[PDB]
């Protein structure tokens, strides 16, 4: 079930290396860290790919973050709820900037309680996203990826997806 | 625009 595209092509150096072109659908079989394991769906080759030159082709919306069709005053209350906490947030369609998407995490602070903070993702050329123009994103699995493991400018870190 | 928070960078 787990597919992705290729962002690059690459032309093999090790043994068991698949070689690969820019466009190209791959199929995962194994992730070893840093050098996955790959079937090509235009040759049926097999072989190791570099993991970065990769990124998800899969529905976002069988995805725990990914709020399809929802507003930023709901997302305030869905997070509001009993069930959430800080760290915990969503992605979800923009209704002002049509195309694009918005971040929602519940926030803490003394003082104000617990705010709930948006962010806005913005759009690249073709293969990206970002929030911060010093790191950008293939596509929208990879963004939430490095966040939920590093808060690098967000005010807070993406601990937990929302629970409904 | 229309914009919220402020973008981290």
């Amino acid at each position: 079930d787990n597919l992705v595209i290729a962002l690059h092509s690459y032309e093999p150096s090790h043994d068991g290396d698949l070689g690969f072109e820019k466009g190209e659908q791959l199929r995962i079989l194994e992730q070893s860290g840093e050098w996955w394991k790959a079937q090509s769906l235009t040759t049926g080759q097999e072989g190791f790919i570099p993991f970065n030159f990769v990124a998800k082709a899969n529905s976002l919306e069988p995805e725990p973050w990914f709020f399809k069709n929802l507003s930023r005053k709901d997302a305030e209350r869905q997070l509001l709820a009993p069930g959430n906490t800080h760290g915990s947030f969503l992605i979800r369609e923009s209704e002002s900037t049509a195309g694009s998407f918005s971040l929602s995490v519940r926030d803490f602070d003394q003082n104000q309680g617990e705010v709930v903070k948006h962010y806005k993702i913005r759009n690249l050329d073709n293969g990206g996203f970002y929030i911060s123009p010093r790191i950008t994103f293939p596509g929208l699995h990879e963004l939430v990826r490095h966040y939920t493991n590093a808060s690098d400018g967000l005010c807070t870190r993406l601990s937990r997806p929302c629970q409904t | 625009e229309g914009q919220y928070q402020p973008q981290p960078a």
